């Protein structure tokens, strides 16, 4: 019994070690979630304006491209009335 | 097109459905008190148009704050 | 910087914007009343007799019917206004807030210290053990 | 300055509790009720209250610069309750809105400095380091030049 | 600006509603006319799903709608859509309210009594605007050419019309209106694409072949060689993506679809193309003024803006016409809203500011005063 | 708390029920859906035997119990069995009479009927609930993550359902519902076992096979190379102790029982795996909504917690689709509760307050009541 | 001493807990780092993207203004010629 009882102390504050551990994981992983949160939440942002940019940079490309030809064909034009 | 509702609706209050009075075949005391209560269903109103009024200038407020933000983050 | 400003500040800004909001509802109460006045003037209480009554009601009937015809028109105008205020607050919550009004919540208050069954399950085994002899 | 001091020297049995609960913690009694900051944050991640970590920096960078760790009472209560969130739900988002728009002349869907300043020097507040540029420092979120309604709650959310 | 009072140039059209005030260059709010229901049931609380999304909106969630045009052929079918539209423009794209501003109505030529009276009824007993005009389609068309002659061919999205005019003086008697414009387009388009194996049905993907038609089609100079080529080599064929992957490859869809306009056999209609209705409407005026509507024949309208058709276009009228004459074919650049720049040059004139249809005159002479000497 | 009236969300499903208030982060309690009668004669007098043990006291006593789930493929099969699990859940492991508290339940989709009319009718009749709501199991877990459009693949241990929604409007012609899940992956499991000497029969050996599965199984990100690696190393062959000893070591069984999910061929299902039944689930989505239902794949569900299925179904759906579009699956960590975390948000609404089932509302027009507007 | 070992008895279960949560933190805790370096490396791309095609738009503006000027300038003359 008088064993019993050292191994009793000796897991008692084993336990107490224990759920201390379990306390400060628990912190960790509430930190580490708000960190992903608010990352992931920029990578939102981040790729939404990626996307707008790029459609404007298409639609600005295209009318170029159209006034630039009816331009070219006119300055053609031009010389022909000469 | 069926705008009949809306139309029905806007010129059945502003005659037929508006409360529709006739004043002058009262009583001296029965035309007194007839008089009283439009004078009163006129000052509510106007001051139901002055608030009317008031809630535009909120809701221009309002027009304008959403226009700013959709314009900052658009 | 010191965190003693933030109370106090907070607070003294609290009573200037009451007392502006209160300003504010006066002065809107007065400029009613005075605007009031004048859509539609007072009348006199001394020397009418019927005759001059019933023309003032024929008067105050007709000026019935145009406030009549401006407060429908304002009324309507009010109702579809305050349809498209809803719809466009809707509108920006569903835009801005679609995210946060799901976020709002009360939660990890629970299995935080909520450890102790292991007890009762421990306790129960002791006394059924114990209730063999 | 007023509210958690002022709520320390009439302290309620509600967060005694836990008052008492981190003394036993800390202090063994006969002591300076020292509490060191470092190890007052430390233990408030501990103790089952919210452990956000910026109020115990806030704390470590504030107090114990004497060398020797020790905290006073005052402070130390004050910072207990600060951690915490201690607000009245920032009074109503419409009122808010109403005395902000009464605050709001310019009416061009935002506000500039000007007006805000207007109302922050009608409030009648004493000066700190805590003026001046800590107003463009943490209202400059985006950087646009102004301050809206939603830049004035992101500088002081919560506005008791 | 400040005191005064601009007046609102609202352009109904349809396929694409055009507002702006009075004396700017280009249109303040443009977006499609289409009111789309949901069509589904819908499980989610509290989103504030509305019930019916109008305007530009509605080109965003289009995916769970059902999109329907309030306009089909310049005349309006569905009046409570289109009342539900102009509360959109008036008060959403453009924040006015309209009790306090002038109206510039547009429409076609030749359209029923009933739908314009209709149109200055509504103006005037639910908006409550303070006096509104209605102006056919293409005397603002040639406004802004900045002219005072030509014949104009205002081919939109709903009907295609050609109203000339000489010295100011239109012409009652020569206006050719066809209802052949660019949703006849759009349907063909959405017909001969199902040759390659893409099938699109819904009133949705009606908005998807509407673009396709927009950014590939183009009208081809020589029809039959163009025929030849594009069924000997594959230099014509251009690829799109559609709104999910799956490019897709356009081959002599290309330049049939615009065909249509000058052979309107194809979509089954009778008439002649908008290539002989022109040279028809100009035969039916007097025999001094041909000469100056031969050289400034007006292109307007949407649908004139497709790649190579201000030479095709050309190229048949030189064909038909006499040969001294000079055929001359004016495309601004700017045809899209040209009958709104016209529309707002006419508004901001003073000599015009005497025209408009005031509220009194509409009270003592009802919805028909349109017809009367205030056009 | 205190005056006022909390609801109680609670959440059959079919291995692991899981209630709790709602309003809260995680349900209150969580336990194994069984209920076991004992099977042999007993000797013993006065030991306060009971005659059927349910939920996790059937989990301690197994030895000497016939485990049998009163759920089979989300269907409830064994009526009194169920109204046993439910009267424990409300008086032992809430102990809040249900007299006093509305209840939310959650049903798979597509299910029959009757299931759903046999739940109302117990809820009103014999608990006496003051009103009940029935809610699909996929909006719920669609409202936890926060979004309001994607195609939720909810895989639980009865079914796997996949509900496609956008905008807020559920698609009710895509929902694609296959029969596999977990309890399938732990008989296949029970089932390849054998292959190297482990023989488990008993149904309480079911419990010691799906405890194998969660611990150590996991899904492959390439099938044939992992088969071909643990077929030459021994890298992978990891041990587990039996609630007895004789630990066992598992092979190449490990990653060979969940790819079941990807190949239903294995268990004899003719069927496609979950990673094509979502690309089918999704094309029959209008084509204007596929591009975010691509980019808002959203998991749920027990089953979908194996290590390393957001990326093997990632790269499946990636060879699939087309190559423009981007492909990302939401894998919340809080996935096994993610169905019951939708479910208290929903319940704490304030707009959703007017839509439970009303017990005067069931007394005019029965049980069939659910099938109406109080859906 | 049968009560000690009882007590013994309790406190190994407790000590298993323990260490079951260890691990599942440690196990959690890692795949979070996973996906929190994944997604900043990505948030760092998309950025540097969009950037690059914002800067490219503004040099199709300023094209666009060119090309509109020129056309001006090229219907000027036509229209003198005609
Ligand atoms: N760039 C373009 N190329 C080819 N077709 C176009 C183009 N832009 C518009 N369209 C066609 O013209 C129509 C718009 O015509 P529009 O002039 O807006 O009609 P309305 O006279 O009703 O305003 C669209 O339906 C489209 O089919
Ligand atoms: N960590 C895990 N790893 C692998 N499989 C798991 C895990 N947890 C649960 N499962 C499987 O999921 C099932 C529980 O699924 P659950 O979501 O509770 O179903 P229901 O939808 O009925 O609640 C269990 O039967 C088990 O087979
Ligand atoms: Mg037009
Ligand atoms: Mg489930």
């Amino acid at each position: 019994a008088q064993k019993d009882e050292e191994k009793m102390e000796i897991q008692e504050i084993q336990l107490k070690e224990a759920k201390h551990i379990a306390e400060d994981a628990d912190r960790k992983y509430e930190e580490v979630a708000r960190k992903l949160v608010i990352i992931e939440s920029d990578l939102e942002r981040a790729e939404e304006r990626a996307e707008l940019s790029e459609g404007k940079c298409a639609e600005l490309e295209e009318e170029l491209k159209t006034v630039t030809n009816n331009l070219k064909s006119l300055e053609a034009q031009a010389e022909k009335y000469s | 097109g069926k705008r009949q509702t809306e139309r029905e609706k806007k010129k059945k209050i502003l005659a037929e459905r508006r409360k529709v009075l006739a004043i002058d075949h009262l009583n001296e005391d029965q035309l007194r008190e007839k008089a009283k209560e439009l004078w009163q269903s006129i000052y509510n109103l106007e001051a139901e148009k002055f608030d009317l009024q008031e809630k535009f200038k909120q809701q221009k407020y309002e027009i304008n704050v959403l226009r700013n933000r959709i314009n900052d983050n658009q | 910087i010191s965190a003693s400003r933030k109370l106090q500040l907070k607070t003294l800004m609290l009573q200037i914007a009451k007392q502006e909001l209160e300003r504010e509802a006066e002065e809107r109460r007065g400029e009613k009343g005075r605007a009031l006045s004048t859509r539609c003037q007072p009348l006199e209480l001394a020397g009418l007799s019927f005759a001059e009554l019933q023309d003032l009601c024929r008067q105050l009937h007709a000026r019935v019917d145009k406030v009549d015809e401006e407060r429908y028109d304002v009324e309507a105008k009010v109702t579809k206004n305050i349809t498209e205020i809803a719809d466009l607050n809707q509108k920006i919550f569903d835009l801005r807030g679609k995210f946060k009004r799901p976020t709002l919540r009360r939660v990890r208050i629970s299995a935080d210290a909520m450890m102790q069954a292991l007890l009762g399950a421990r306790a129960k085994e002791t006394l059924d053990l114990r209730a063999h002899l | 300055d007023d509210i958690y001091k002022a709520a320390v020297e009439q302290l309620t049995e509600e967060q005694k509790n836990e008052f008492k609960a981190a003394f036993d913690i800390f202090v063994l009694g006969a002591e300076d009720g020292c509490i060191s900051t470092k190890e007052l944050g430390k233990v408030m991640r501990m103790l089952g209250q919210n452990p956000t970590p910026e109020e115990l920096q806030e704390m470590i960078d504030e107090v114990d610069e004497d060398g020797s760790g020790t905290v006073d009472f005052d402070e130390f209560l004050v910072m207990m309750v600060r951690c915490m969130k201690d607000d009245s739900k920032g009074k109503s988002e419409e009122e808010l809105s109403d005395l902000f728009r009464m605050f709001d002349k310019n009416a061009d869907g935002y506000i500039d400095l000007e007006e805000l300043k207007i109302m922050l020097q009608a409030t009648g507040e004493t000066i700190t380091e805590d003026d001046i540029e800590e107003l463009m420092k943490d209202g400059d979120k985006n950087n646009d030049g102004r301050i809206d309604y939603d830049e004035f709650l992101e500088f002081m959310k919560g506005v008791e | 600006d400040d005191e005064e009072t601009t007046a609102l140039v609202c352009d109904n059209g349809s396929g694409l509603v055009k507002a702006g005030f009075a004396g700017d260059d280009a249109p303040r709010a443009v977006f499609p006319s289409i009111v789309g229901r949901p069509r589904h049931q819908g499980v989610m609380v509290g989103m504030g799903q509305k019930d019916s999304y109008v305007g530009d909106e509605a080109q965003s969630k289009r995916g769970i709608l059902t999109l329907k045009y309030p306009i089909e052929h310049g005349i309006i079918t569905n009046w409570d859509d289109m009342e539900k539209i102009w509360h959109h423009t008036f008060y959403n794209e453009l924040r006015v309210a309209p009790e306090e501003h002038p109206t510039l109505l547009t429409e076609a030529p030749l359209n029923p009594k009933a739908n314009r009276e209709k149109m200055t009824q509504i103006m005037f007993e639910t908006f409550n605007v303070p006096a509104m005009y209605v102006a056919i389609q293409a005397v603002l068309s040639l406004y802004a050419s900045g002219r005072t002659t030509g014949i104009v061919l205002d081919s939109g999205d709903g009907v295609t019309h050609n109203v000339p005019i000489y010295e100011g003086y239109a012409l009652p008697h020569a206006i050719m209106r066809l209802d052949l414009a660019g949703r006849d387009l759009t349907d063909y388009l959405m017909k001969i694409l199902t040759e390659r194996g893409y099938s699109f049905v819904t009133t949705a993907e009606r908005e998807i072949v509407r673009d396709i038609k927009e950014k590939l089609c183009y009208v081809a100079l020589d029809f039959e060689n163009e025929m030849a080529t594009a069924a000997s080599s594959s230099s014509l064929e251009k690829s799109y993506e559609l709104p999910d992957g799956q490019v897709i490859t356009i081959g002599n869809e290309r330049f049939r679809c615009p065909e249509t306009l000058f052979q309107p056999s194809f979509i089954g209609m009778e008439s002649a193309g908008i290539h002989e209705t022109t040279y028809n409407s100009i035969m039916k005026c007097d025999i001094d003024i041909r000469k100056d509507l031969y050289a400034n024949n007006v292109l307007s309208g949407g649908t004139t803006m497709y790649p190579g058709i201000a030479d095709r276009m050309q190229k048949e009228i030189t064909a038909l016409a006499p040969s001294t004459m000079k055929i001359k074919i004016i495309a601004p650049p700017e045809r899209k809203y040209s009958v709104w720049i016209g529309g707002s040059i006419l508004a901001s004139l003073s000599t015009f500011q005497q025209m408009w249809i005031s509220k009194q005159e509409y009270d003592e002479a009802g919805p028909s005063i349109v017809h009367r000497k205030c056009f």
